[PDB]
């Protein structure tokens, strides 16, 4: 805010301060009231809201999906800021002649598996059945490129159809 | 420049002090000098609410202290004309209600209308006289004010007009009635005029020396005696 | 906001109402320092960041939305309650024609575009349902506005379905 | 924010006057220009951002992911922060003597199930097959310890293979 200097012999002191105290007045955030503040506003400390907070383009800003179209084996992405990973791979198949087939995913360098559910299959030799895999990782940095791909826990593998990886990035 | 619009600017940084400090019916005059150097304005178009003007804004609208300015300027082009307008300040409306100063102009009619208009030493000052330029008080110097003082005496109540009706002195000092300078003299002696009765008033004076001016002088206190 | 009395020239306790308005001014302002409570809707039109710890209430209600059918499991048919992003799974169990190849999707909704697909397949166990889930993720969700999410079929035949449920997930934009 | 008392009679009232405005103007958050807040600022009302909302570590303050890592088929943990739970169990198996069999999640006392989707499977006997589980839980109350088991809607349980449980927890 711009306020006019208050000087020892100037002329109309009165109404310069007068002025003064209502531009402060009107322009200053205060403790009261319903009102509308502009510019950009950046908080230091801890921020709490009581009653209703509302936020634009949440989703866009918070939430952020990367999955591989041409072959959903491996998704290869450029984290857009911190974040928690969140890797589903819809897989579809049956093990080497028939039996056990135990399909996870791989945990990239500098990122740490929370926790793993890992997909299993038995017999229908030749038939592709559902045996979908997930896991949770933690420590995605800004600007650097991930790669999650398909690891195998037991059992040998005999042919996967139609799989689908998808990431869901919930930032930090 | 517009086509069936009103066109302003922002004169509102211009202006020392906010108009609803101004006091209800004292009188404020507005003086300027304007040259128009170009005036381009169709038949069809017409010019409207031309005016540099301090006003209420929302709901009321009612003007404060303005100035009209010439609606058709285009037989006198490339020429300074001096404009004055004594404002009576309107009454207090509702707190809510906001003010605004600008340049204002309204073409409306088929065709685009524009002008080019030159300002020169604009004033607003408090009285009824559009008195001779001066800048604001915060910019003001001893250089500023007037230099020479002319007196001649015993005629008719009015004062000529003309200035070798007078006789000339460079003045040696400088009159300050409650922190305005109101004249000044050669002489040790100055007539203080056009007080209004039963009024407290403090003068000072100081002293002038070819653009070298002294510390004004301890001030003295005086009170206009009461009308039977 | 606050009540300020006026200054003019000629009032009477001139220093005591500048004090009691610049007192008036301080104690009423939110200030660049310090703990303080702040009372009234505060509608913020620029960007807003909190370095320190943002605490808001419930995240949940305001930022997330659960639509499901209960009596059949197929169909989601729901009225958006703000701008969002769907994440749709269809919970699916069944078996292809007289054994063999189904694969199954979610219909892409006039007005949405559908980021990303995982369909479903099953092979063979006829007349016996297996299980054969199905996502897709769904952009440019408008407030207000109903929406249905149904059951598409990308390759092969339907033999029948048993126990199927369909949950829409609604990421606020 | 210590302003100099303005009193009647006082030698340097221009200057104080000055000072104590340019005080307030420059420790006064305005409704005007981009600006850096310092100290915790309580909100009693509602607030909106209607610009960009950046947020220091959303993830790890709103989203928790808890599972059993030794058995994964019953999560047991305290609530962070009043929330809500959405309950996935990777579950494979198989009906007893082949058939039916359907699995889904019990709901804790003092805790709504929102929406279901059971888990079917049917015959390949001694034989483990894909047959995931899921349910919204919502009225997560902070502090207060939680247990998701593994419920039978309809059929008899032969045996399970490779079972896990994850729990996501959207804060509320």
């Amino acid at each position: 805010a711009e306020l006019t200097k208050i000087t020892r012999g100037m002329q109309n002191g009165a109404e310069t301060i007068n002025d003064n105290l209502n531009k402060l007045n009107t322009i200053t955030v205060q403790k009261t009231g319903d009102e509308t503040i502009a510019g950009k506003k950046t908080f230091s400390g801890d921020v709490s809201v009581d009653g209703d907070f509302t936020m634009k383009k949440f989703a866009d800003s918070y939430v952020a999906f990367f999955a591989n179209k041409g072959s959903g084996n491996t998704v290869t992405f450029t984290a857009p800021w911190d974040c928690t990973a969140e890797v589903e791979l819809f897989y579809h198949g049956w093990g080497y002649s028939g039996g056990e087939w135990e399909i996870g995913i791989t945990t990239p360098s500098g990122l740490t598996q929370i926790y793993e559910a890992t997909g299993y299959t038995n017999g229908h030799d030749n038939q592709a059945i559902s045996m979908p895999t997930k896991a949770i990782y933690s420590g995605l940095k800004k600007g650097l490129q991930y790669t999650f791909d398909i690891r195998d826990a037991n059992g040998r593998g005999g042919g996967p159809k139609h799989p689908m990886m998808i990431v869901k990035l919930y930032r930090n | 420049k517009g086509t069936n619009a009103w066109v302003n600017k922002d004169l509102g940084e211009g202006f020392s002090i906010q108009p609803i400090n101004y006091k209800p019916g004292d009188k404020y005059t507005m003086s300027v000098d304007v040259m128009f150097t170009s005036w381009n304005v169709p038949a069809g178009t017409t010019i409207s609410a031309f005016w540099m003007r301090q006003r209420y804004t929302e709901n009321s609208w009612k003007e404060i202290c303005t100035i009209d300015l010439p609606k058709d300027p285009s037989k006198m082009l490339n020429q300074w004309i001096r404009i004055t307008q004594t404002s009576t300040i309107p009454p207090y409306e509702d707190p809510s209600v906001g003010t605004q100063a600008i340049l204002n102009v309204g073409f409306f009619g088929q065709q685009e209308g524009s002008f080019t208009i030159r300002v020169r030493n604009p004033k607003q000052e408090l009285g009824s006289i559009a008195t001779p330029y001066m800048p604001s008080a915060s910019e003001v110097t001893t250089a500023d004010w007037p230099k020479f003082v002319g007196t001649y005496v015993d005629t008719n109540p009015v004062s000529s007009t003309v200035s070798s009706k007078y006789d000339w002195d460079e003045m040696k000092y400088r009159v300050y009635l409650d922190g305005t300078p109101v004249g000044g003299s050669k002489l040790l002696s100055f007539d203080l005029e056009n007080l209004k009765a039963g009024t407290s008033y403090n003068v000072q004076v100081s002293q002038i020396n070819g653009n070298v001016e002294s510390d004004k002088s301890e001030s003295v206190a005086f009170k206009t005696t009461l009308p039977k």
